[PDB]
């Protein structure tokens, strides 16, 4: 019952590398992405969190 | 959500020929597959089970093979009382179980070319509301044909009938649908037959007069 | 010797409730499981519903909403209750038992019973070296065959399968062999109580 | 001195058919043959020796036959670990042991068609005098694809790969190689491709990059 | 378990000496006899050398004459010295062992192992909807395959095998589909310890 919503549930979309069953991961902080992963932080060309 | 991909919807063969009944799945499945037999005039009864093991009471003649996400269903010795249709279903997901499309297991014979004959509707049915012109193809062993209508050069469904074992061959039976009394109304009625090794009139019509 | 009964399959208005019943015969009814399947004419088997030893039951995904199976420990009574049916439903549904084991599979099976959901009605057919044939019209799901000469000519005589129409009603296309160097083509039909009856002639 | 003469060095056909590999010797050699299986991937195994007697833990589905001049090692059912290359040898002559030439089992399927297609190199090869053009068929069915080079419209050896375990196609590399001066003498290129479904791609230009 | 073991396998220059050894474990190896075959790359099997139980040898045509087989009743060890080799005599070679009976026949295998006699050495290679790939030359027998973005790419990627060059080295290629409605190719070439890599952009 939140008409609102817009947090409280997320799921990624990345990483199809191997995904063993079972295996979760928590850390969405940075990952590799574009030509520069915006040196650390989240941004533009660098949307790897989930 | 599992489906299942059987051999072709018909196999050919004579008696003691050596049949294999291909079945695939969409997944890897295991060996949790079995089969059945079903003839057409009585109740299904299954042959092989966990797709290795084999019924009691089963023949030796048949058997079972394939794991995972191909199996076959290899018979020796084709008998008389062997010609039924088959089916391979699914045990992986016990809730969703599927079968097969079926596969028919018919009597190989030469190529009999159908006895082409066509009668027109009587005066009870003229008499009577909409009539109806049916095509005939009588004893020919080639079941892949298909007759259609055409209207001077509303079709219905055509019927065919089990392999009499006199001759080994099957009946079919084409008829088309008018409106009432549409018989008078055109001059040509046209059937369209199409046979292996014959000539296939594609436009098999009446002269009236 | 072990088989199972059938009895409640027939003709029904569509979405009107309808029970279907089994019983077994011939081995331990209480510790094995059962299994609905159906077949619809010209399509192969189809699983409905099923039932486990612990009374636990399942459904189809078409067929989950609508059905509820039932079964009894008592007298080898199986029941599959059906409501909300469509034309589509229209099929042969087999009893079947589920063998001993680990996995599903139909070790015996029953007569099978005939289900058909439509609103029509029975309706009285009309008959309409050379081989002729006499054209059915109006015909229904009958217990009988067709013959020749009044019913006298039986072995020449080859009958293909029904045909459905849109009234709801079904079609012949009886032909036979005459000698042309003629015959009363007769139609019975049991579920009209009335027979019909016409010629065609080389 | 005794010569072995097995099957052709292919054999084509799908899971459960029946294959019977025949050897045959020079002379009478009696029952002094024995069977072995190879997979590329690992070491060789036997599965018939004195061409009667089955070795132990090898599934009944081989078995071996012939004696004297002619050997036949049948088949019943193919399964997915029989896919394999296999070998006779003859025991009668010990010293002089000879072994067979091979036969390679292949899983049937459709014909495929390769995918012809042909890229030239980066320019780090070009800066020497040794370029080279390479000619790609990848994804066919068979393995008999020859492929040869045209100077104006040299030929080096091809590469081929392993069978696909989901495809079953072959995928082949051919390689056109220029001595020294010959990247710079001659400019046209011209690949040679001849392969089952292909119209008769004899010659399929290139022009140095 | 029961198993062959085997040592000894690599590149020596024309007419050096050289010494195979083979390992047994599982079976009472003083009582049964040991033979040697060796596979041609591309070839099929050819029989080398054995010796039997009383410490006799015997060799082939082309064997004999340069091959030196020896074999201890103790530590399961089994040698094979060779000498005068040439560059035809490039092949896999197999530890086996002779099963009982009155015929020669290989019941047990060993883990094989590879002998190259040539005069080249270890030489650094060079790396030069579409589906392109990248051009390796000068190469060498390696260990480790050929992999597209250290293996993490899923799209299709495939390594053909290498090819014989004058001076003794390889040639290896590979392909790789893009999408074209850019990867880079890592050679790790081990027996170098350098890696080389290239991109096949459009």
């Amino acid at each position: 019952s939140k008409p609102s919503g817009n947090y409280n549930y997320l799921y990624r979309l990345l990483r199809k590398s191997k995904l063993k069953p079972f295996e979760r991961d928590i850390s969405t902080e940075i990952y590799q992405a574009g030509n520069k992963p915006c040196n650390g932080v989240a941004g533009p060309n660098c949307y790897s969190p989930l | 959500d599992i489906q299942m991909t059987q051999s072709p919807s018909s196999l050919s063969a004579s008696l003691g020929d050596r049949v294999t009944i291909t079945c695939r799945a969409s997944q890897t499945i295991g060996r949790f597959l079995n089969w059945y037999q079903q003839k057409p005039g009585k109740a299904p009864k299954l042959l092989i089970y966990g797709a290795s093991s084999l019924q009691i009471g089963v023949p030796s003649r048949f058997s079972g093979s394939g794991s995972g996400t191909d199996f076959t269903l290899t018979i020796s010795s084709l008998q008389p009382e062997d010609f039924a249709t088959y089916y391979c279903q699914q045990s992986y997901s016990m809730p969703p179980v599927t079968f097969g499309q079926g596969t028919r297991l018919e009597i190989k014979r030469t190529v009999a070319a159908p006895s082409v004959f066509i009668f027109p509707p009587s005066d009870e049915q003229l008499k009577s509301g909409t009539a109806s012109v049916v095509c005939l193809l009588n004893n020919f062993y080639p079941r892949e044909a298909k007759v259609q209508w055409k209207v001077d050069n509303g079709n219905s469904q055509e019927s065919v009938t089990e392999q009499d074992s006199k001759d080994s061959t099957y009946s079919l039976s084409s008829t088309l649908t008018l409106s009432k009394a549409d018989y008078e109304k055109h001059k040509v009625y046209a059937c369209e037959v199409t046979h292996q090794g014959l000539s296939s009139p594609v436009t098999k019509s009446f002269n009236r007069g | 010797e072990v088989q199972l009964a059938e009895s409640g399959g027939g003709l029904v208005q569509p979405g009107g409730s309808l029970r279907l019943s089994c019983a077994a015969s011939g081995f331990t009814f209480s510790t094995y499981d059962m299994h609905w399947v159906r077949q619809v004419t010209g399509n192969g088997l189809e699983w409905v519903s099923t039932i486990g030893t612990g009374g636990d039951t399942y459904y189809s995904d078409s067929v989950k909403g609508r059905f509820t199976v039932s079964r009894e420990n008592a007298k080898n009574a199986l029941f599959l209750q059906i409501n909300g049916l469509r034309a589509g439903d229209t099929a042969v549904y087999y009893c079947a038992r589920g063998g001993s084991g680990q996995f599903w599979y139909f070790d015996l099976w029953g007569r099978g019973t005939l289900v058909t959901v439509s609103s029509a009605s029975t309706k009285g057919p009309s008959v309409f070296t050379a081989a002729l044939g006499c054209l059915v019209k109006d015909y229904f799901p009958e217990p009988v065959t067709v013959s020749w000469n009044s019913g006298a000519l039986t072995s020449g005589v080859h009958t293909f399968p029904a045909v459905l129409q849109s009234s709801g009603l079904y079609s012949l296309s009886s032909v036979v062999t005459v000698p042309s160097s003629t015959y009363i083509c007769n139609v019975n039909h049991k579920p009209s109580n009335t027979k019909v009856d016409k010629r065609v002639e080389p």
